[PDB]
């Protein structure tokens, strides 16, 4: 998604290790993802 | 299996544990390898840190060379009691032990050319002098110094096996409070009157994370100060309101300061 | 029976594993979990008590007799080859020695050896404490041979791999045991490739504590901050005292949020909730300040 | 070479470690010195202190 | 007020015993010592005992003078054997934790009035 | 137990063995099922004693500090009661090989010293001694069980938590008796009683095991906090 | 020195550690001495106190008597493993150990008449059940009980060597919270059903000091209570002042009680 | 020649009357356990001052400054005989800045606050009442926090007297 990401281990099974959280900006893969998540949060704050 | 048993019996028979490899010859070269399993604790009060590692030493012993067995013999760890091993120790250690479940976490592996690989799973508390004047905006340097207790450079020489890649797993370490900015390896000889003693050094630079202190220390104090400024916009004659606001802001700041004192 | 044991130990080298030059030694492992002790989030570890059993084959210990099984205490455990099994993520592990060493060794006439021992392990478990106290974890317990690579020792899980007891006698204070699973991997190290085997215990936190002691008090303090709006204007001491003392109460309440947690440098769900409540009470007090200033003049 | 091993073997011939040197003829003098590698933390609550030393006697 | 009263003889041809009773404070944890001052204004350390009953002595009076303490009575005694004429001096009883000292008068915060001892041949 | 191998004859009737010889003799491998890190005292010497009667009867006495798990359900805290168990038996030997029994009647075979109670919070009401069988993958094992019944003392929590909370609620309710024109005074009652309840709640739960579920004390605290909030 | 060597060889040769002195004869009398080095952790939480001691046992063994050497033979501590020593143990101990640096702090001293002195440096935590109902105005009785594990009075007898002077160093002890009012020694034979077992007991009476509590807890409570009476001298119509004073005194008293509960 | 590496926890009696302005001389004493003065005697290899060498970086003290060492020897007459005891005394002085910033100076400012009440008009009865009583509460909090960071000694330390005097001052102001 914007910040969260699940990936498979690759052993013919799901085992989808999931990492990422907007609350911890270190886990977000890239600065573009951080900016996009921030903008979407700001939009949600505005509509609320 | 009978041939392997006979060969091991020949190797261990007549082996003098008191005598190092090449007792009269050049110094025995010991290559050291580390795999950092975890850094558990970093105690500012005690000025030390706990470190779990796989510590491996590689050397060559002609007495333990065998032929006709094209495989590296991984022997039961108890044979380490019957073989010479380096008198390595950690200079800045406060307490350490070798893990002993299910058995002693120790490894002896012989090679046909006489190369001994000797591994130990070690949990060690190592002293780390700390300068916390800039706490929590501090960057500490914590080191592990490996040295030979009894031997000098004329008898034993240390080196990092694999160069700069001799210590692995550091990047996989995660600490809740710190971040390993960079780790370095050094290999030198400390020169004294008795002689030159070989030393290795594994150093880490730990950068303390600030988000905890931003959330728990800085923003509360900033907001309480901002609220204390509200009194200037209240009428001068409203003595009860302004006095209560100011004194309660002082009390709240005292509460924050005290709780930060017992929690940190 | 003494003759059988003497014959088995005669001409026996415990320094060498079975099938040293032939094939890897296959070991079948079983676990019975007596109790998963408390989870130390501050240290990120959890205690676990297990009966750990390992079954392998040693043709050196074959014997032909009518007994068909030798059941023995720990006395001969040191007299034969035992696997080098160790727990990879154990910060501290202890065996049991009261009244005697809690070990058992059973040798069948076909050479099969079953070796069981009782262990207490302080296993490392790295917790991602986002979503606290709604967080859920899968704490691992790994083990493998310390010295023998996959070419020499290969562990394997049995059908009844890991068993658990009542699970209500366990010492899980903060968490509720959700489920369990097992896995086998090959881990590459400098020494070689090792067959590592893991047991994952799924844990989910309970929320009665955090609901009663943190969320409800914060919500009620926010409501009391709202009460200032309904107090009549020009009651300046009352409204000012209400706002500032609600701020003080929120400050007092925010201290106990992080007692359970370590000093992680990221916000959690509870921290977010408490921070938003603090913003609300601060906004109420500043709102009254602005109202009073603009109404006075 | 071999002379090292021979000397090592022959040191403890007729040696009784239960008796101090010069037992009943003189006083055993011990020259001592200390190298404090680190003066550890001082605990006021326990009223104790830790010290790490190289302690050498002769 | 904390006082260190001193008792003992002053004239001997010889053996002597100089006692010191402490009042006003309990000196269980403090190092109780004896100093000597001959004419000419120099104070000389003689003996000292600590909480561990460990006796320190000066080189000039080693093996001659013996220091003991009564912790129940909170007193310190100095037995003087083998007196010579040059031992004529004023003997001071002192107490205090030994900081930077245990052989220096500056480390002791309590002192007695003193006792004059003379020896004639 | 009895060991016919160790039958002897002589002027003696009982022979006591030192540790070195006693370690060379089979003894039961008894262990505590719910045990933890336990201590076998060896000060000044190993606190064990092995005696052999002439007819091969072995007696083996040990001094132990057994530390054992006692599962607790603290929902009714501090009005809770527990039955802390002590289960033990052979480790390696099944019921077909080693069977345990009580030397006397089961109630009389676990004897507690009169002055032995070192409990601060609890009161030792009594003990229940029994025997049973535990089935595992390795086999069936005899298990000797004891259950010590404990009742928590309530007076400390009454004086420290319940009474101050009750009086704080009474103080909050006292605000109803003042004139409605004393707006700052009644506001001060309401908010300061809320703060006092918060302090009492934090202190009360500070000295308690960190259980994530709700205890009776928690319900009382929350309900009193609700009354104080409702008064404001 | 040689003659001493054959003397010690004669004594140790043909010595049965399994048999006590006067095995078939009257009981061996074991005198006991204690020198209290320190009493450290007097814990109300754990109901125990930690105590370090030099613990000496004296007993006559005719097998170890020698002649021709007019000096007391102080032997290396390891010989304690070769000699018979009493069955002594501390009944009320919870955790005890012999200090083991640089070596095991043991002492074996033989005398020409056959007397054997066996000294140990022991740090032991001992249970002391405290009745803290009158706390902090309380006096505690903390005891150390010494008993023979596997001998009765017909085999071994205990006594305090030197009478009431057997236990020394108590006068030099001082605790931060307590003061040793008195110490007592009593020797008695516990008449157990099997037989009479010897026992010694060293009791201390500890009186707690109240300088801590006069300042920390009593004075703030008294002064807050006094301040609560100021409301009576304020006019009845001053509702805000009197109410704020009373309720803030309530809050301060609650704070004092809660934080005192935490600290104590 | 016999060399060892040791870690030693050792007792250091402390006179905390002048806390945090107190200074101590922590001892390190050793000697033979079994052999008396007539059998084994210890001596320093070099002059006693130079026979105990502290490393330049070897001061792992947070709240103390290691001023120096004093090396000495003596005799102890125990119940079993006379023994030579070799002693060192490490001289420590406490650091005071922490207690100045955390305890003394907030207490001083709180007393100054309690005295500032005298400059408000006497007719502001609720204001001055709340002001004084909240100042008393603030001193209570500060005193609790201060004494949380002390050992549980009986007699009164200097900082305890300072806190008590300031608390009496705010009481008298109210
Ligand atoms: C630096 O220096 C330190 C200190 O020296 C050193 O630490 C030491 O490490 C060694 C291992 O390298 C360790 O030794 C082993 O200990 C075994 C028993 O347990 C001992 O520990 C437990 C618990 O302690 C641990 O607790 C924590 C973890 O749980 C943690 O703190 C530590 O890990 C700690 O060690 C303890 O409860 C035991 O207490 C006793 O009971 C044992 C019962 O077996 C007994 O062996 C002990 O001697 C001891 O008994 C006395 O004390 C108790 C009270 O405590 C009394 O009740 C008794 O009456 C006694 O007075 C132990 O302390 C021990 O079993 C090991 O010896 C076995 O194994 C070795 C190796 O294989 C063999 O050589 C031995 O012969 C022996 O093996 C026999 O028994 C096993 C079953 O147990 C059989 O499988 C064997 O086949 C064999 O039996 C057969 O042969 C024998 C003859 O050989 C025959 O008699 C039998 O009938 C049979 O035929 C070994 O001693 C040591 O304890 C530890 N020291 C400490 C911590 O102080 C570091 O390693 C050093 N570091 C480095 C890097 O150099
Ligand atoms: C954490 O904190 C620790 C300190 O606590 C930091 O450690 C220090 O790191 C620096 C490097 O960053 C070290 O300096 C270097 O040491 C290496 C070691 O090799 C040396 O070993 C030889 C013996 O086998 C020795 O003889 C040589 O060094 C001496 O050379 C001459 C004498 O011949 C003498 O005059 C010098 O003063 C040296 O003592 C030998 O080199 C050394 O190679 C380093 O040289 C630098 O410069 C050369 C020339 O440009 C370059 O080629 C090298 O690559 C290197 O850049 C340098 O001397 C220092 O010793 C460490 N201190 C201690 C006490 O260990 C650590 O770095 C910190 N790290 C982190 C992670 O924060
Ligand atoms: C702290 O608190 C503890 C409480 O637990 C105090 O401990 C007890 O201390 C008191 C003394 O302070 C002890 O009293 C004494 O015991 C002696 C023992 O002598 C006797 O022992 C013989 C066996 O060796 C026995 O045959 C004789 O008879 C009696 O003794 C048995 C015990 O075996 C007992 O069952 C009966 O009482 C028998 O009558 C022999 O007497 C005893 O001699 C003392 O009595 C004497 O005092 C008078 C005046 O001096 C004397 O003239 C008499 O002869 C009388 O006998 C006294 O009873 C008590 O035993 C201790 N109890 C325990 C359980 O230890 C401790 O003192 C407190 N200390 C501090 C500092 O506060
Ligand atoms: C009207 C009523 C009148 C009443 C009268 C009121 C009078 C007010 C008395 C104040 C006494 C102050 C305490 C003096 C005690 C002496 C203490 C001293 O010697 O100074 C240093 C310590 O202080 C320190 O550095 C710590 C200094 C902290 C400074 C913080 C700045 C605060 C600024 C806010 C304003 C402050 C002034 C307000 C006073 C009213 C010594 O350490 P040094 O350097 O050797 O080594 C580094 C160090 O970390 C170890 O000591
Ligand atoms: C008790 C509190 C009382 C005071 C009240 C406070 C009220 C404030 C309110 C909102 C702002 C919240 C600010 C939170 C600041 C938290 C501090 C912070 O930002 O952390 C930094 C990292 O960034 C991070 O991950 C943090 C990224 C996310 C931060 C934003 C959180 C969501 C904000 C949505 C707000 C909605 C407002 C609506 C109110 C109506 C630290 O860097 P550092 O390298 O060391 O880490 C190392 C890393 O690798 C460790 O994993
Ligand atoms: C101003 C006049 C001055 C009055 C001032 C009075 C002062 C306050 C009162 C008592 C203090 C006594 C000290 C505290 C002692 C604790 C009280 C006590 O000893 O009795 C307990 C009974 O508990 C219990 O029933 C539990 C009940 C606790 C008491 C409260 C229950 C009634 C509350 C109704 C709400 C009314 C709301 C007002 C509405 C108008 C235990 O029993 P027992 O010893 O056998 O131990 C058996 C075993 O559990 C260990 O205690
Ligand atoms: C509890 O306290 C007991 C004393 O009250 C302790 O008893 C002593 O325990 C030691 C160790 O078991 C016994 O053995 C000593 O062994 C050394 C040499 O040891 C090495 O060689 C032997 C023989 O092959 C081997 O078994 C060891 O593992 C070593 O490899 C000798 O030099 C000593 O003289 C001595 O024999 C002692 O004999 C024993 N005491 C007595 C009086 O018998 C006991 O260990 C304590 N338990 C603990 C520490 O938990
Ligand atoms: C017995 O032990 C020896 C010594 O460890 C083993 O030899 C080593 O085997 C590895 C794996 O084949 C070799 O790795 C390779 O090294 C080259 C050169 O660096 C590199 O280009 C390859 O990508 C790979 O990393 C290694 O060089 C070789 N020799 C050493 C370490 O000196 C041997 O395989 C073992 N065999 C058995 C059957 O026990
Ligand atoms: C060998 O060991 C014996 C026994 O410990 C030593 O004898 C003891 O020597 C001391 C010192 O003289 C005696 O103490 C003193 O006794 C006199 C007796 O009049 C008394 O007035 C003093 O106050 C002090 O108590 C102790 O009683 C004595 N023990 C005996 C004789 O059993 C002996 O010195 C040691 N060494 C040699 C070389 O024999
Ligand atoms: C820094 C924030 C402090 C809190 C301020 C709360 C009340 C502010 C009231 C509005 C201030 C802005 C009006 C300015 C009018 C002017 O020009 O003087
Ligand atoms: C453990 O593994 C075995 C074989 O890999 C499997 O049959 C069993 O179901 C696993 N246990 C679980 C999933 O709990
Ligand atoms: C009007 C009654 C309110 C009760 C609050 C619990
Ligand atoms: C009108 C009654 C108010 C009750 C508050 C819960
Ligand atoms: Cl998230």
């Amino acid at each position: 998604g914007l910040f969260h990401y699940c990936v498979g281990s690759g052993l013919a099974g799901r085992e989808l290790t999931c990492r990422g959280s907007f609350t911890d900006f270190s886990t977000i893969p890239s600065s573009a993802f951080k900016a996009a998540a921030f903008f979407v949060l700001l939009s949600m704050v505005l509509i609320l | 299996m009978s041939f392997v048993k006979e060969t091991v019996d020949k190797l261990l028979k007549g082996y003098d544990i008191r005598l190092r490899p090449d007792f009269g010859g050049p110094p025995v070269c010991v290559g050291m390898n580390i795999d950092i399993a975890s850094i558990d604790m970093v105690s500012e009060v005690n000025m030390d840190y706990t470190l779990t590692m796989y510590f491996q030493q590689y050397w060559r012993d002609k007495r333990l060379a065998y032929s006709g067995i094209p495989l590296n013999l991984t022997l039961d760890n108890r044979v380490a009691d019957q073989l010479w091993v380096p008198d390595t120790y950690f200079l800045n250690d406060k307490k350490s032990f070798v893990h002993g479940v299910t058995v002693k976490n120790r490894m002896i592996r012989l090679h046909p050319d006489g190369t001994v690989l000797y591994g130990l799973r070690i949990t060690t508390t190592a002293a780390c002098m700390m300068d916390l004047r800039r706490y929590p905006l501090d960057e500490q340097n914590c080191t592990l110094e490996i040295e030979s207790y009894g031997y000098t450079t004329d008898d034993i020489e240390f080196y990092w096996r694999g160069g700069d890649k001799a210590v692995t797993g550091v990047e996989r370490i995660e600490l809740p409070q710190f971040s390993i900015v960079e780790h370095r390896l050094v290999s030198r000889n400390v020169v004294f009157a008795t002689g030159a003693y070989p030393r290795l050094s594994l150093s880490f630079r730990l950068k303390r994370n600030i988000g905890y202190f931003i959330l728990q220390t800085y923003m509360p104090s900033i907001l309480i100060t901002i609220l204390s400024w509200v009194s200037f916009w209240i009428n001068y004659d409203a003595s009860a309101a302004r006095v209560a606001l100011g004194i309660t802001t002082v009390l709240t700041m005292t509460t924050i300061n005290t709780h930060l004192r017992e929690t940190l | 029976v003494t003759v059988i044991l003497n014959n088995l130990l005669e001409g026996y080298d415990n320094k060498l594993r079975p099938d040293i030059g032939v094939k890897p030694t296959l070991i079948h492992t079983d676990m019975y979990v007596n109790s998963i002790g408390p989870v130390n989030a501050i240290n990120m570890e959890y205690t676990i008590d297990i009966f750990f059993a390992q079954t392998w084959y040693d043709r050196r210990l074959k014997f032909n007799s009518t007994i068909k099984v030798l059941r023995l205490n720990s006395n001969m455990v040191g007299k034969i080859w035992i696997p080098d099994t160790f727990f990879r993520n154990s910060k501290k592990a202890d065996a049991h020695w009261i009244t005697t060493p809690n070990r058992m060794l059973r040798i069948w006439n076909d050479g099969r050896v079953l070796y069981t021992l009782r262990l207490t392990i302080d296993a490392e478990c790295q917790l991602q404490l986002h979503n606290f106290p709604m967080d859920e974890h899968s704490c691992p317990l790994e083990f493998s041979s310390y010295g023998y690579p996959r070419e020499e020792i290969v562990y394997q899980w049995k059908r009844s791999s890991v068993e658990v007891g009542d699970t209500r006698s366990w010492r899980l204070y903060q968490f509720s045991f959700v489920g369990l699973r097992n896995t086998t991997e090959v881990v590459k190290t400098t020494s070689g490739d090792y067959v590592v085997m893991s047991v994952y215990f799924d844990l989910s936190r309970r929320m009665g504590y955090f609901t009663i002691q943190t969320y409800i008090p914060c919500t009620l303090i926010v409501v009391l901050s709202w009460v200032s709006f309904w107090i009549n204007k020009d009651a300046v001491p009352a409204r000012t005292s209400l706002g500032i003392t609600t701020v003080l109460t929120m400050t007092t309440l925010s201290t106990i949020a992080r007692k359970s947690l370590p000093k992680v440098s990221y916000v959690t769900a509870m921290d977010l909730f408490v921070s938003v409540c603090f913003i609300f009470v601060f906004s109420a007090l500043v709102e009254y300040g602005t109202l009073h200033y603009f109404v006075s003049n | 070479t071999t002379v090292f091993t021979r000397i090592l073997d022959r040191l403890l011939d007729g040696y009784d470690n239960r008796l101090r040197p010069g037992l009943g003829e003189r006083v055993t003098e011990v020259k001592t010195d200390i190298f404090v590698t680190s003066f550890g933390p001082v605990s006021d609550h326990d009223m104790e202190y830790t010290i790490d030393v190289f302690f050498r006697q002769s | 007020q904390v006082q260190l009263q001193e008792s003992g003889g002053g004239l001997v041809q010889g053996s002597l015993r100089v006692s010191c009773a402490a009042s006003g404070r309990t000196f269980t944890t403090y190092i109780m010592a004896w100093f000597r001052q001959a004419p000419g204004k120099e104070r000389e350390f003689l003996a000292a005992m600590d909480q561990g009953r460990i006796q320190y002595y000066g080189d000039s009076v080693r093996g001659r003078f013996t220091i003991s303490r009564d912790y129940a009575k909170n007193s310190v005694d100095l037995q003087l054997d083998g007196l010579r004429p040059e031992d004529t001096a004023v003997y001071y009883c002192a107490a205090g934790a030994g900081f930077w000292g245990l052989r220096t008068a500056s480390s002791y915060h309590y002192w007695g009035q003193g006792t004059q001892v003379t020896v004639s041949s | 137990w009895k060991d016919e191998r160790l039958k002897f004859k002589g002027p003696m009737t009982v022979l006591r063995l030192n540790n070195l010889m006693a370690s060379k003799i089979w003894t039961p491998d008894t262990f505590f099922h719910n045990g933890k890190k336990s201590v076998a005292h060896n000060m000044t010497m190993p606190n064990k004693l092995l005696r052999i009667t002439e007819d091969g009867t072995l007696l083996y006495t040990m001094r132990l500090t057994v530390r054992a798990e006692c599962p607790m359900h603290l929902e009714d805290f501090p009005m809770d009661a527990h039955a802390c168990p002590l289960k033990f038996g052979s480790y390696a030997y099944t019921r077909a090989e080693v069977v345990y029994e009580w030397t006397r009647e089961p109630a009389r075979s676990v004897v507690v010293a009169e002055d032995g109670s070192r409990l601060n919070q609890y009161d030792l009401l009594g003990q229940t001694v029994d025997s049973g069988i535990v089935q595992s993958s390795t086999g069936e094992y005899v298990v000797m069980t004891t259950h010590f019944h404990l009742k928590r003392k309530i007076g400390y929590f009454v004086i420290q938590t319940y009474l101050p909370c009750i009086m704080t609620v009474i103080l909050s309710q006292v605000s109803f008796w003042l004139n409605r024109e004393s707006v700052p005074a009644r506001t001060v009652f309401g908010v300061t009683t809320v703060l006092t309840m918060t302090t009492l709640s934090i202190s009360a739960r500070n000295s308690l095991p960190k259980v994530a579920y709700a205890t009776a004390m928690d319900w009382f605290i929350a309900v009193c906090y609700a009354f104080v909030f409702s008064a404001l």
